[PDB]
């Protein structure tokens, strides 16, 4: 199985920016190449389904926020 | 013997309120009491995301491809309305005085030689140079902090209200006053003499301050910002609150406070970086360092240390910033 | 003839919820409709402030530490912008009953608690005691730091005898000390229902209301929650009024001890077994010396000491506000 990701890059958490659909097994793969795949310093980025359910933020060098 | 106390706590003397926003014209200065509160609006941003680049990738397709994507956004915007130029800012001060009077302590001791080291002090000289250095960050209008930045004219309007009704008034160009030297007026030591009267309890002072901020019509006024949880915490909308009362646009009461404690010209590593705030370790939270290191000896732990246990009396400019701490209160016990 | 294992006294002397209020001054006599102060959210950037624990003396940590601050959310209480004026209001009620305990072990050691508590009743009344609480009653002591820095309060008690007021008190609480104990006539007259409530004759229901001027838009202080942005400050709230609990109401009405082993320099405390005060972080009764309240009360009862007359005013006092004695 291979799912379907939306990551999102965008300036603060309460921000809506299109983004960049991917495909990843888990939400720890989603992670590691939404750890990557960033280009900007002081940016959020956000992990969301295909419908936009958000999954996992992570805001300029802190952990992964959970959104359960 | 004589190690400190393990528990220091300090109750706040000079406690202003909350400082609400108004406008009107300024030409109705003086019939001011029923001008309209600046709201807090809405409004949407959308910008390109034009942050420092990460450098993994030089290629010109992938910087096209981001900017093509957008930011959208809703922020809290308050400005003044159309037809008017000017801002007024009010809040109420009021000093309270016996400042050097711990609100908790543990050792009876160093609570007696704490409360004699500080009447030795206000003996020797009074609140004087303290309440002269207040009331400059009151006629300068210090507290308006970015709305002062470009206004054709600052006015700043001080009344001592002994009952309901005012004992005695000011009116202060503030801009004429700077925002540097402390320098000397009549109207300005009569302020000063009445702070360090509060300030060492002989009487009630509360103060209305009053300021006018001429910026011109429909000009972008700045409150306070709040934090950004409990008001869309896992998919929201806002992503920028500003402070209200009571939808009136609203300075918090201790970024106020902040600018009137802005008194502290004796630090060392300096030529003339100008007055910054009394803190423990004096620090500033832009310029992102401590002006007053431990690795030297001029912090208000240790002064006060040596002023007190020690009784090694530092220089008197430094007996004004272990007072400054003491009228700013706050936690000083070893956690 | 023995302690019994099991002793528990009532509190006399219940006091409510204070609720809070904002009005004007002048509008004093029509203060029953005025708004309550409502608790309310700000939030507070907060800057490194206390000691470092001489391994954080460096230069590279304090100037990361001062770099990103740590940002609150505080509970608030304000007046508003035009009301200068708080006002609090609770109700008390005295019971009175006070030497009988509601739970007890013995027969022997009942029967001589109650002969010990009717001998002190019938020599001197509850009087000197009904002084001290109706004087921490006409001074506004229950308003904490809601006191400090004001520039006028007044306190009115009525007594309330249907719902209809019998008598109406009104006092100056700043003229009337903090650290004093004095007479005057209409102070009397209050000591005196106090002394009937705990006695035992009357049913006695006193409405206390204290108006404090602060100041437009000044900070008021609630009593304050224990934490179960992160919110560093709860304020307490009975509905949506701010409002004080009636324990710390109730701890300022039973300062009234002036009778101490160690030094008379520093003013009256609270009524506490082995007397003590959190905010100076000693107790003045030490049992070393022979004037806590078990010691006291153990050679009152068993072995017929008694203490002097002043310490029997501190022994019934501490009967007065309750509590789980009995080895």
């Amino acid at each position: 199985m291979k799912a379907a990701y939306i990551i999102k890059e965008v300036q603060n958490i309460n921000s809506e920016r299109e983004g960049t659909q991917i495909e990843a097994t888990s939400l720890s793969q989603a992670k590691r190449i939404a750890s990557k795949e960033q280009c900007f310093h002081g940016t959020v980025m956000r992990i969301e389904t295909v419908n936009g359910l958000w999954l996992a933020y992570k805001e300029d060098g802190k952990r992964w926020v959970d959104c359960q | 013997i004589l190690s400190t106390a393990s528990v220091l706590a300090f109750e706040r003397k000079l406690d202003p309120s909350d400082a609400l926003m108004s406008a009107g014209a300024w030409a109705q200065r003086d019939a001011s009491q029923e001008w309209p509160a600046v709201t807090v609006r809405e409004k949407s941003v959308r910008g390109t995301i034009s942050n420092r680049l990460k450098t993994k990738d030089r290629d010109p397709a992938k910087l096209d491809a981001s900017i093509q994507s957008p930011n959208l956004q809703t922020v809290d915007v308050a400005n003044l309305p159309s037809d008017a130029d000017t801002l007024k800012v009010r809040f109420t001060l009021r000093v309270l005085g016996g400042a050097g009077t711990p609100s908790a302590c543990n050792d009876a001791a160093y609570r007696d030689k704490l409360l004699q080291t500080v009447a030795t002090y206000v003996n020797d000289q009074g609140f004087a140079e303290l309440a002269r250095r207040y009331a400059h960050n009151l006629a300068n209008a210090r507290f308006l902090w970015r709305n002062r930045v470009g206004a054709e004219a600052v006015e700043v309007r001080i009344n001592h209200i002994r009952q309901g009704e005012v004992a005695r008034a000011w009116r202060f160009d503030a801009l004429a006053i700077g925002l540097r030297d402390f320098k000397a007026d009549a109207e300005l030591d009569a302020l000063a003499e009445l702070i360090a009267s509060g300030l060492s309890g002989s009487g009630h002072v509360l103060l209305e301050v009053v300021a006018f901020a001429r910026i011109g019509d429909g000009q972008e006024v700045f409150p306070s910002q709040e934090l950004i949880l409990d008001k869309g915490d896992k998919k929201g909308q806002k992503s920028k609150t500003l402070y209200s009362v009571r939808d009136a646009a609203a300075i918090h009461s201790q970024k106020i406070g902040n600018a009137l404690r802005t008194i502290d010209t004796w630090y060392p590593d300096e030529d003339g970086l100008g007055p910054i705030a009394v803190e423990p370790y004096g620090s500033v939270t832009s310029q992102g360092k401590a002006y007053r290191q431990p690795k030297q000896k001029l912090d208000f732990y240790t002064l006060l240390d040596n002023w007190v246990l020690r009784d090694e009396a530092p220089a008197v400019e430094q007996q004004h910033y272990v007072i400054a701490n003491l009228i700013r209160g706050g936690v000083f016990g070893e956690a």
